[PDB]
């Protein structure tokens, strides 16, 4: 379990009105590296786990269907702190949102498993 | 993301009896051979019990022969490692592990049982 | 199984968006424990593989079959079966069944069947 | 096209001299790992069979035939991947081919050369 | 003399069951059977995408963007074609014969064939068995398939094409690559691609300079996973929890495994300690020993009709075992020390560029540039015994025909990594 | 090229004689490939008589040690049986066998000998 040592403590989920806005917050702790990549995912009830927003150390940032424009991701430099800031919220964003973080690698590198957050609450009345 | 979640462990009686469980979620189950660990505090890990990916053969080491079972369900993505004649020496933190290629060993949390 | 039959049954004359199942009966062998494929030749063409299914009883389509033929096999009674559904005129030609899997050539230790014969007009 | 030999054992020296004198032999090796291989000259005349001679290891330990104590000297060279045979005091008895022999230490193959001729006469 | 590959393959021809046939690989039971080749004794190639190995990657779908390193390469449409197959399959099989055309190479591939993974998969101990992971099964003209055993597949990469490795299936008590047993070796590996490296060392081993002006010739590179799947078949791989951390930038937590750098040989395999490499070779020594007591003990044998005695037999042409006069088996310590030290030593990309006399990266711990496609196929292109260099041309020098520069007609920049 | 085993060196000699028989093959490589020697008399079953591995490794029937050889040129990719002291016994159709990498046994042996040629006549009588 040497890599479970990697923990990514999540926080700022909750309650909020529909129209609003959330800040998610996400710092790891056992890390003695910087991650490539940290992002967000969710899973909504019913459903299985999608891609909310990504972003790795060069810029690049991946997003799920509706997040770009609404949801912004932000980063610490290369500390091992990532953001996401959830403007308006709608109803069906409701769910559990997930840390992650990526490793880097190169073609003749060892190889380690992404890490994931416990996961936090996020529930949006309407 | 890969999870295995086991339990079924606590303080035992010398002569007792236990079950332990692992929950597995996130993988391919039925591709995977399933191994059950265990550590003292003062040594080094030690492997126990190991099964096929179908269930077709399992083997253990001679320490807990006739006394340990390990077993899999393949429609539940649950293994187990069902205890009996417990001794003091069997007393460490019992780990589930599942690996379909060598080298790429999945890990569980752990369950700490006493004799 | 060494000395193998297979006898095919079940061609027609079919007009476009027609059907028509086809039937190997299998001698000699454990027809389920194989590797068997369907295979077409139009007149003055090479062959076609049009299908195989697996000892397991898994199914593979060649383009021809996707979405339009199901290939199923009845292992007590040593038969496999072509499904064929919404035909079109470039289905015509004889069929086969052969043993192997993607069969579309005659292969020393292959056998076939004497192939069944299938027309799509209007 | 065709494949030439992995390894090339290049032979050189020898000769005729009479009895009482000396001849030395040499083999290139071309494209080996010299270091796991046993080199080691042989000598051979029409219809009898090829006998050793001396040989010697990566480490330079040698070993000699009966008849070669007390005349011959065997060396190895590893930085050149050279094996020398240095002959001396010969007799009629010596004449034969004398061919190289890199002999894989784990028995994987070898690899023998064309052979060399040494000829001793008055 | 005689070539590795004795036999002429193009990819439409007609399987026969045994050097051409569909196969299934174990418990990738959903998987379809795909056409392989038996381009040598005990060595396979399917030219296909590698979807069948690893269930967790059964698709070329490629992971978001962020989330793609920058040296990695997605093209979900390579590889899908009958003609890239052929053109792969003679790309693979070139490979070997350069390999084979040197001494070092024909004594790597002549470990490979007789590196059998052990008969250990019986809960008896006394009775010999296959493991069925080192085992394909074969389709034949007739239908019937055949279960056979094999040391090495050369697949087609998964969706990352330029994730070229060496992987085996694993058991539920045996590490069969580091107990002495071995197991079948799968490595992912394309003869389509490769990589730009650069001749100066400075600029080689910084992650940002330079635009790979040179190309490593894809012989070394198979070479290179060729002489993992020999530690692999011998069951001497080393532990992939022994790295060393890339104190070179750092925060990125780069590591390298043991295993790398001895496999890249040179200067490299000189920071795995002394001491250590005593004791790797004492721990095999011991299972060496473990096999061949677990042989002199064998009463039967199961699932095949060969003898016992030939099943022995076969492993003690594998280990090098001496036999006295009672039959029994024993490890020679002068042949195990040969053996291993050939394995690990003697068999590494750097005695390789040696042997082929290639430009080639100085070090393991060197930074890709670009990758390239390349076409060796064609004899004006590359050879058997020169690579891209060919010795006949004014690519004869200097490295021409590796500088992307130079012979530019051979190489197509796909991608810059930096 | 193509697989072949052929044996030669067969003939009609007298108790006491002398015969050298020769294996050529083809298609494969005596690198990788064990060759043993078997011999039918009309009405008995077949018997092994030796075999030598890739790696030379050697075996004798026990009816046969210390009057039979064999031995192996790879380069012709040729094994041979030099027989010495024939015997009335010795009469018989003579093979030779390919195995992969190893020898199987003198007696009891499998499905390891995957290949084998006509045969050659060994008569040895007065
Ligand atoms: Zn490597």
């Amino acid at each position: 379990p040497l890599g479970s040592q990697v923990q990514l403590v999540e926080t700022g989920g909750g309650l909020v009105q529909a129209g609003g806005s959330l800040r998610l917050s996400c710092t790891a702790s056992g890390a003695d590296f910087s991650f490539y990549a940290m992002g967000w995912y969710r899973q909504t009830p019913g459903n299985s786990r999608e891609l909310v927003a990504v972003m790795n150390l060069n810029g690049v940032i991946s997003y799920g269907d509706s997040a770009r424009g609404r949801f912004d991701i932000s980063r610490d430099g290369t500390k091992n702190i990532v953001f996401l800031q959830m403007n308006s919220l709608k109803p069906e964003d409701t769910g559990v949102y997930y840390c992650n973080g990526m490793r880097l690698y190169t073609r003749g590198s060892v190889r380690h498993p992404e890490s994931w957050g416990q996961g936090i609450q996020v529930t949006v009345s309407s | 993301q890969v999870q295995l979640a086991e339990s079924g462990g606590g303080l035992v009686q010398p002569g007792g009896s236990l079950r332990l469980s692992c929950a597995a979620s996130g993988f391919t189950f039925n591709r995977y051979v399933i191994r059950w660990y265990r550590q003292a505090p003062g040594k080094e890990r030690e492997l126990v019990a190991g099964i096929s990916r179908s269930g077709d053969s399992g083997r253990y080491v001679d320490s807990v022969k006739g006394r340990f079972t390990i077993s899999r369900d393949n429609d539940k993505n649950m293994a187990y490692l069902q205890m009996s004649s417990l001794k003091p020496d069997d007393t460490a933190v019992y780990y589930c592990s599942a690996l379909n290629l060598e080298d790429m060993e999945y890990w569980g949390q752990g369950t700490q049982v006493t004799v | 199984g060494s000395q193998v039959q297979l006898v095919e049954s079940g061609g027609g004359l079919v007009q476009p968006g027609g059907s028509l199942r086809l039937s190997c009966a299998a001698s000699g062998f454990t027809l389920g424990s194989r590797y068997m494929s369907w295979v077409r030749q139009a007149p003055g063409e090479g062959f076609e593989w049009v299908s195989s299914i697996e000892p397991s009883g898994t199914a593979w389509d060649g383009d021809s079959a996707k979405g339009r033929f199901t290939t199923s096999r009845d292992d007590a009674k040593n038969t496999l079966y072509l499904q064929m559904s919404n035909l079109q005129p470039e289905d015509t030609g004889v069929y086969y069944c052969a043993t192997g899997y993607r069969t579309d050539t005659r292969i020393p230790g292959g056998s076939w069947g004497q192939g069944t014969q299938v027309t799509v007009s209007s | 096209g065709p494949l030439g030999s992995q390894v090339q054992l290049v032979e050189s020296g020898g000769g005729s001299v009479q009895p009482g004198g000396s001849l030395r032999l040499s083999c290139a090796a071309i494209g080996s790992v010299f270091t796991m291989y046993t080199t080691a000259w042989y000598r051979q005349t029409p219809g009898n069979l090829r006998e050793l001679v001396a040989s010697i290891t990566d480490e330079h330990r040698t070993n000699y035939a009966a008849s070669a104590e007390g005349r011959f000297t065997i060396s190895r060279d590893n930085a050149k991947h050279t094996v020398d045979l240095q002959m001396t005091n010969l007799k009629p008895e010596d004449t034969a081919v004398y061919y190289c022999k890199l002999e894989h230490d784990l028995g994987y193959y070898d690899y023998w050369g064309q052979g060399t001729q040494v000829t001793v006469s008055s | 003399s005689m070539p590795f590959v004795n036999k002429q393959f193009n990819y439409k021809d007609p399987v026969n069951g045994v050097d051409i046939a569909y196969i299934k690989i174990p418990n990738a039971g959903q998987m379809q059977p795909v056409k392989a080749f038996k381009i040598h004794n005990k060595i396979w190639v399917i030219p296909e995408r590698d979807t069948f190995t690893n269930p967790e990657e059964g698709d070329l779908n490629p992971p978001p963007e962020a989330k793609q390193v920058p040296v990695s390469y997605y093209d979900s449409t390579y590889l899908s074609t009958d003609n890239e197959k052929d053109n792969y399959l003679k790309g693979v099989t070139k490979l070997f014969e350069r390999i084979y055309s040197t001494d070092l190479g024909r004594m790597l591939l002549t470990s490979i064939v007789r590196g059998i993974p052990f008969w250990g998969g019986s809960t008896i101990d006394t009775e010999l068995k296959v493991i069925d992971t080192n085992c394909i099964n074969v389709i034949q003209p007739d239908g019937s398939y055949r279960s056979e055993e094999l040391n090495l597949v050369i697949i087609g990469p998964s969706a990352d094409i330029i994730q070229f490795e060496c992987k085996s299936f694993g058991h539920e008590v045996l590490n069969l690559t580091r107990n002495g047993y071995g197991s079948t070796q799968y490595i992912r590996f394309s003869p389509d691609f490769t990589f730009g490296f650069e001749e100066s060392l400075e600029v080689d081993t910084n992650p940002l300079l330079g635009a790979g002006k040179f190309a490593t010739d894809p012989a070394v590179t198979l070479a290179h996973e060729l002489i993992h799947a020999g530690h692999r078949l011998y069951g001497i791989a080393i532990n992939p929890n022994r790295v060393f951390k890339v104190n070179t930038y750092e925060m990125s937590g780069l590591e390298v495994s043991f295993e790398e750098l001895r496999t890249f040989g040179g200067h490299d395999a000189k920071f795995i300690d002394s001491l250590q490499e005593n004791e790797f070779r004492l721990y095999y020594y011991n299972k060496f020993k473990d096999i061949a007591s677990t042989l002199n003990k064998a009463k039967s044998i199961v699932g095949t009709t060969a003898s016992l005695q030939y099943m022995k037999n076969v492993f003690k042409e594998k280990y090098l075992l001496s036999e006295d006069t009672s039959g029994k088996f024993s490890v020679d310590k002068l042949k195990f020390d040969k053996l291993y030290k050939m394995l690990t030593e003697i068999y590494t990309e750097d005695n390789f560029v040696k042997f082929f006399k290639v430009l080639n990266r100085k070090t393991y711990l060197n930074f890709d540039k670009a990758v390239f496609k390349i076409n060796i196929v064609p004899k004006v292109n590359y050879t058997i015994y020169d690579g891209f260099n060919l010795r006949n041309t004014n690519l004869a020098a200097n490295f021409n025909g590796q500088n992307t520069e130079i012979n530019n007609m051979n190489f197509t920049k796909l991608k810059n990594f930096t | 090229s193509q697989l072949q085993l052929v044996e030669s060196g067969g003939g009609t000699v007298q108790p006491g004689g002398t015969l050298r028989l020769s294996c050529a093959a083809s298609g494969f490589t005596l690198d990788e490939y064990a060759i043993g020697w078997f011999r039918q008399a009309p009405g008995k079953e077949r018997e092994g008589v030796s075999c030598i591995s890739s790696s030379a490794s050697i075996s004798y029937a026990d009816s046969v040690k210390g009057r039979f050889t064999i031995s192996r040129d790879n380069a012709k990719n040729t094994v041979y049986l030099t027989m010495n002291s024939l015997k009335p016994e010795d009469t018989g159709v003579y093979y030779c066998a390919r195995a992969f990498l190893a020898c199987g046994p003198v007696a009891g042996w499998g499905t390891e000998y995957d290949y084998w040629g006509q045969g050659t006549q060994v008569t040895v009588s007065s």
